[PDB]
C-alpha cells in the first residue's frame, strides 16, 4: 500500500531537511511536508500492477516459422533462444540475473498456396513440435526415425481446436538465467564472446503429420512465452538504442533524448 | 501521454541575487539536476513502450 | 484440500483455488507478493544519515 | 548537445543583472524530452497512468 | 567529537587515510563474506590467506585533462599481474572475492569538476561493427586504464570496442548509470570515493581469466576548469583491496 | 417488496390530505385511501426487474466494422467510444454519472467475396484482437512489430467454436465516468468543447493471423458491452431528440409529444 | 470455500457460487440489491411538512 | 550534532534556505500572534486565510556599488501590489499582521563590506523645504527601492523627502538607529539577515493604505571594496512574508 501523508505547520528550526549532500550517494527521501505545508491527504492507492511478477507475466511472440505440406521445406528448425524480438528482450534486459519458469503456446495457422492443380479435396491438417535438448538427434529429413520421439517431448495437435499449451521448470546449470555474460568461452580469451556463451538450450522442430491435400498449403507456427514464479536481481539502466544482432549487444550509437527549441521551451 | 486535461505545471529556476567570484576563479560553473519519485509514487494500466522497434526478426 | 484466499478489489469476496498437478511448476502465477524493501538502492551508505541533519558536518 | 556530455549540464555565470532565468521545462515525465529517457521516464512509459509527488535534486 | 569527513581504513598491511570523503557506500547492502556450507558446490577444501591475497594495490594515475571523457577498469584483469592474488588467480582454476574501491583526485580551491565513480557488474561491450565482437586486447588492459572517445568509432570492419562516452559501451544512456552503485567526486567538497562492492555473480565460484565481473568506471560529466596561474597536471589514483578471497581447484600455472 | 394498502372507512375531519402546495418543490405522497375508502389488499409484488444493475446488465452491440484477407484494408481500426449506438447511449444518458465494471463479446463473421479465382481451398481463419491503451504504439501496417503484444492485452480466435470474453475493471483517472461535461480543455475556453474532453480510452485494432485461401475472404467484427456492478448517481430527464453525432450532444429542435385531435378526444 | 444463497422465486431453493478467479473483477453480477431511499428526489425539502397538513400555514 | 549557521523558514508554500546566517531576532521579544478577544474592538467577523497571505514575496533586488548610500522600503506598500495580500488590503478596511524579514546579499571571502538592516516603527520623513510636506510619489514607492542621498538635499520649495544618509531622514543621528530590532550583514561571515517584527502600532487594527507601520531600511556602514578580477555586480535582496494577518469591513474595492 501506497504511504498518506502527514500534515504540517509553519516552522522556523536550524535543521533544514532540504540541503543534503549529493556526493554521499544517498538518494534524500523528502516528504512534500518539509518543504511546505501539508494536510493530512490518506493514500487508499496501491503498488498492485508495478511487481515484478506482474510487469513480465504476459505472453509474447518470440520467434514465428513457415514449413510446407509439398516442398523443399518440409519441416522448420528453430534454435530456441530470447533476443530475436526486441519488446521482450527489452522487458527481460531490464536485470541482469532474472530466474523465471516458462508457459509457451503456439498459435499454427495454415494458408493454401496457389497453384494449378484441380479437384482438391482438403483435410484436417495434423501438426507435430518436437524439442530435442542440446546433444540429441536432428532429424536431418521431414522423414526420419527422429519423429519417433521415444524420450523427448512433443505435442501433436489438429487443426480446429485450441492452440496448445505446456509449462517448462527452470533449465540452467547455473543458479540463475544470465542475461549479460562479460567473458570468453575459451580461457585463452579468443574465441565467442559475450551472452551467446550461456546459450545452450536446445532447438524446436515442427513437421506436418500428414499432407493435407494435393494442393500446395502453407503453414506458420508462431512461439509464446510466458514468465512465471519470477525472480530478479541487480537492476540495469533501460537499452535506449535499437538493438542491431540477436548474438550479441552490438549497436549504434545514439543522441541521449530528443531535442527542443531552446533551454526554456516549454514544447517539445 | 499529452492530454491537456491533466495538465501537469511548469518547473522554472531564477537567479536570486547572483553568482560572486573572487579574482583568479573561473566565473562560468555549471549545475547538474537529477530526478526521483517520492514514498507516495503509483502506476497502472500497462502498455506498450513507443521507444523500441524492429524492421525483421534480428539475427 | 483446496485454498481459499482473497481477491483484489477496490478500496474505500474469497476466491477458491486447487492445485491439480502434481508437478508444482504448473500452478498459477503467483500475482499477489506486494511486499518492497528500497533501501537497498536509495540511502545505500554505510553510516546512517538522518534526514534534518547537515549531511557533512 | 544531445551527442555529448553537454546535455546533463546547466550553464549558470556572474551576470550583470538579476532576475533572470536559468532554465524552465513542463511536468511531463512520461512525455516531455526531458524526463523521457530518465529511469522514472523509462519506467513511466511502460504504465498509461501516474501518480504521486517528484523530486528534483540540483547540485 | 569527530567529524565525518575524516576516515581511515586498514587492512592486512595497508592503510589509507582521507580527510575530505563522503559517506562509504556499501554495495547492495551486503559486506562481503566468505562461502557458507549451505551454498557451495566444489568438494575440494579451499586456501583463504586473507593477508596477502586481500590489501590495497595501488594502480597506475591518469591525467584529468580538459578534454578527457572518461575511463573503465576491469577488477580481475587489472590485479592479475600485481603480487599473489595474480600469482593465486592464475594457479588455481576457481576463484571468489569481493572488492574494495577508492579513487583518488585532489585540487585546490580554485578548481572545479565533477566525477562519477560507478561499479558495473556484468558490463558486456558493443563492438565498433555489428558483425565482429571486441578482441580481448582492446576491451581489457593489464594494470592500464582504457580511455573513452568523445565522438563516435567508425563503423569499417574491426575488433576496437565501442568507446562512445555518451553511450558507455553497452548501449545505454550514460544519465541512467547511477541504479549502480556510485560515488560523486566534486572538486568543490569530496576529494576521495570509496565503494565496497560484494561478490556478484551468478555461481558460486567462477574463473577469473575468462570473466570479469565487475567494471568501475570513472565518467568526468562536469569538465575541469581553472584560470592562469594554477597548476595544470590534476591526476587521478584507483586502489583496489580484495576482501574475503578464497580459491578452489590448485593446477599447474596457466597464463 | 411492494407497499401494500391499508383499509379506510369514511372520515369527515377538517385537516385534508388531497390539498397541498406544488410551489415547496415537494411531491405530496397521498395513499389512494386518502381520496376514498379501499380495503386491505396485501400486494406480493416486487420491484425486482427495475433495480439499475437489471436495467443496464444487456448486451448492447455498440459497433461493427469490416476487414478483408487480401486488399487495401488489411486491418480494422476503432476508437473505443461509446455514443456511436443509440440504444445503449439513451440508456446511460439517463444518469449522469456512471460507474460500472465492463465485460466484452466480439461475434467475428467471415464471408465469401465474389471473385474469379478458380481452385479455392478454404482453410480455418484465425482472428486476432489487439488493444492500445493511450500512448502505445499503432500498427501502421497489417503486419508490423506491434503485433507483438509484449505488454498489450490481446485474444486469438479459431472461426468455428465459442466467441471470445473478457472482463474490464473500471478504467478512469475520475471517480466515476462522466457522461457530460460542460467545459473545455484549454482553460483558455477556446479548443474542444464538451463530453469529447473526458474520451481517452485507447482504440482497439483487428486482423487476420493466416491468409485463409487464394480467394477474397471479409470478415466482419461486432464489439458487445456488458455493464456489471453499476453504480448511478444524479439522474436525468431522457433524450427526446434524435441523436446526430458521435462527439457532441448537438441536435435539430423537436416537438414536446405528438398531437390529437382536440383537448378532449380519448384517442390518438 | 462455497457461498448459498436464496434463488429468486414467485411468491405466495438454495443455490451455489463460487469464485474461481482472483482478480475481484470477474465475479458475476450482483442482481439482488433491492434497496432503495425516495427520500433524495420525492420531498426533499428541509422543514419536514406532514400529509395532512396545511402545506403553508 | 549540527551547527548554528544552518536555518531553514516554511511559511504557506514557500521555503527560505541559508547555510552562512546568524541568530534570528524576534522583534522585542514578543512572537506575532492574532488578536484576542478581550482586545478587540472591531465587532464584525475577520477572515484569516494564514495561507495565500502569509508567504515568502520576493520584491525587487537593488545594486550594491561603492558610492550606495542605502536604500529604505514600506512594508504595507510594497506588498500591496502583489498576490492576494494585496488583494485583501484593497477589498477591506482594517488590516492586522506581523512581517518576517530576510534580506539576502551574498559575496566571496575577497570582499568586504557592511550593512545594517533595522525595522524602524513610525518612520515619519522631514521634507526638504521646512514650510512643505513629503508627497505620497516621493515617500513610498510601490515594489521600488528608494534610494538615500550622500549629500544634503536643496532647501528650494518641493515636495522631495529629506534624503540626507547621515540623518536617516528622520532627523537623528544614524548611530543611535540600534535601538530597533537590527543585524548586521558583514560580507566576512553573515550573508543574510533575518527579522521578525510583530505587529506594532497603538490601536488594535488600522487602515493599512493610510498609515505605513514599519519602515525596513538597509545603510552600507563600511563601504564595499575589492580588486580588480573580482565581480563588481553585487546584488541585494529582500523577500517579505506576513504572518498572523486578519482583515475586518469588507468594502467595495478602494485603490
Ligand atoms: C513440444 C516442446 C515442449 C518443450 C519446449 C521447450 C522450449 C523452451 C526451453 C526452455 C527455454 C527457457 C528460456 C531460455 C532463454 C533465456 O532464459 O533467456
Ligand atoms: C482484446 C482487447 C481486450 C481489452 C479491450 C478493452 C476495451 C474497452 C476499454 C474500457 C472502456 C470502458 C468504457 C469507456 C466509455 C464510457 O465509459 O463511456
Amino acid at each position: 500500500r501506497v504511504a498518506d501523508t502527514v500534515g504540517t505547520g509553519p516552522t522556523n528550526s536550524e535543521a533544514i531537511p532540504a540541503l543534503t549532500a549529493a556526493e554521499t550517494g544517498h538518494t534524500s527521501q523528502v516528504v512534500p511536508g518539509d518543504t511546505m505545508q501539508t494536510r493530512h491527504v490518506k493514500n487508499y492507492h496501491s503498488r498492485s500492477e508495478s511487481t515484478v511478477e506482474n510487469f513480465l507475466c504476459r505472453s509474447a511472440c518470440v520467434y514465428f516459422t513457415e514449413y510446407k505440406n509439398s516442398g523443399s521445406k518440409r519441416y522448420a528448425e528453430w534454435v530456441v533462444t530470447t533476443r530475436q524480438a526486441a519488446q521482450l528482450r527489452r522487458k527481460l534486459e531490464f536485470f541482469t540475473y532474472i530466474r523465471f519458469d516458462l508457459e509457451l503456446t503456439f498459435v499454427i495457422t495454415s494458408t493454401q498456396q496457389p497453384s494449378t492443380t484441380q479437384n482438391q479435396d482438403a483435410q484436417i491438417l495434423t501438426h507435430q513440435i518436437m524439442y530435442v535438448p542440446p546433444g540429441g538427434p536432428v532429424p536431418d529429413k521431414v522423414d526420419s526415425y527422429v519423429w519417433q520421439t521415444s524420450t523427448n517431448p512433443s505435442v501433436f495437435w489438429t487443426e480446429g481446436n485450441a492452440p496448445p499449451r505446456m509449462s517448462i521448470p527452470f533449465l540452467s546449470i547455473g543458479n540463475a538465467y544470465s542475461n549479460f555474460y562479460d567473458g570468453w568461452s575459451e580461457f585463452s580469451r579468443n574465441g565467442v564472446y559475450g551472452i551467446n556463451t550461456l546459450n545452450n538450450m536446445g532447438t524446436l522442430y515442427a513437421r506436418h503429420v500428414n499432407t493435407g491435400s494435393t494442393g500446395p498449403i502453407k503453414s506458420t507456427i508462431r512461439i509464446y512465452f510466458k514468465p512465471k514464479h519470477v525472480k530478479a536481481w541487480i537492476p540495469r539502466p533501460p537499452r535506449l538504442c535499437q538493438y542491431e544482432k540477436a548474438k550479441n549487444v552490438n549497436f549504434q550509437p545514439s543522441g541521449v533524448t530528443t531535442t527542443r527549441q531552446s533551454i526554456t521551451t516549454m514544447t517539445n | 501521454a499529452s492530454d491537456e486535461y491533466t495538465a501537469g505545471g511548469f518547473i522554472t529556476c531564477w537567479y536570486q541575487t547572483n553568482i560572486v567570484v573572487p579574482a583568479d576563479a573561473q566565473s562560468s560553473c555549471y549545475i547538474m539536476c537529477f530526478v526521483s519519485a517520492c514514498n507516495d509514487f503509483s502506476v497502472r494500466l500497462l502498455k506498450d513502450t513507443p521507444f523500441i522497434s524492429q524492421n525483421s526478426f534480428f539475427q | 484440500g483446496a485454498q481459499v484466499s482473497t481477491q483484489k478489489t477496490g478500496a474505500h469476496i474469497h476466491y477458491t483455488n486447487i492445485n491439480y498437478y502434481k508437478d508444482a511448476a504448473s500452478n498459477s502465477a503467483t500475482r499477489q507478493d506486494f511486499a518492497q524493501d528500497p533501501g537497498k538502492f536509495t540511502e545505500p551508505v554505510k553510516d546512517i544519515m538522518i534526514k534534518s541533519l547537515p549531511a557533512l558536518n | 548537445k544531445v551527442n555529448s556530455m553537454e546535455a546533463y549540464q546547466i550553464p549558470v555565470r556572474s551576470n550583470e543583472g538579476s532576475g533572470t532565468q536559468v532554465f524552465g521545462f513542463p511536468l511531463q515525465p512520461g512525455y516531455s524530452s526531458v524526463f523521457s529517457r530518465t529511469l522514472l521516464g523509462e519506467i513511466l512509459n511502460y504504465y498509461t497512468h501516474w501518480s504521486g509527488s517528484i523530486k528534483l535534486t540540483f547540485m | 567529537g569527530y567529524s565525518d569527513r575524516v576516515r581511515s581504513i586498514t587492512l592486512g598491511n595497508s592503510t589509507i587515510t582521507t580527510q575530505e570523503c563522503a559517506n562509504v557506500v556499501v554495495g547492495y547492502g551486503v559486506w562481503p563474506d566468505y562461502l557458507k556450507d549451505s551454498e557451495a558446490t566444489a568438494e575440494d577444501q579451499p586456501t583463504q590467506p586473507d593477508v596477502a591475497t586481500c590489501r590495497f594495490y595501488t594502480l597506475d594515475s591518469v591525467q584529468w585533462q580538459k578534454t578527457s571523457p572518461g575511463w573503465w577498469w576491469k577488477l580481475p584483469d587489472a590485479l592479475s599481474n600485481l603480487g599473489l592474488f595474480g600469482q593465486n588467480m592464475q594457479y588455481h582454476y576457481l576463484g571468489r572475492t569481493g572488492y574494495t574501491i577508492h579513487v583518488q583526485c585532489n585540487a585546490s580551491k580554485f578548481h572545479q569538476g565533477c566525477l562519477l565513480v560507478v561499479c558495473v557488474p556484468e558490463a558486456e561491450m558493443g563492438c565498433a561493427t555489428l558483425d565482429n565482437t571486441p578482441s580481448s586486447a582492446e576491451l581489457l588492459g593489464g594494470d592500464a586504464a582504457k580511455e573513452f572517445a568523445g565522438e563516435p568509432i567508425a563503423s569499417g570492419s574491426n575488433k576496437l570496442v565501442q568507446r562512445v562516452v555518451y553511450n558507455a559501451g553497452m548501449g545505454i544512456g550514460v544519465g541512467n548509470l547511477t541504479i549502480f552503485p556510485h560515488q560523486w567526486i566534486n572538486l568543490r567538497t569530496n576529494n576521495s570515493a570509496t565503494i565496497v562492492m560484494p561478490y556478484t555473480n551468478s555461481v558460486p565460484m567462477d574463473n577469473m581469466f575468462r570473466h570479469n565481473n565487475i567494471t568501475l568506471m570513472v565518467i568526468p560529466f562536469v569538465p575541469l576548469d581553472y584560470c592562469p596561474g594554477s597548476t595544470t597536471y590534476v591526476p587521478i589514483t584507483v586502489t583496489i583491496a580484495p576482501m574475503c578471497a578464497e580459491y578452489n581447484g590448485l593446477r599447474l600455472a596457466s597464463h
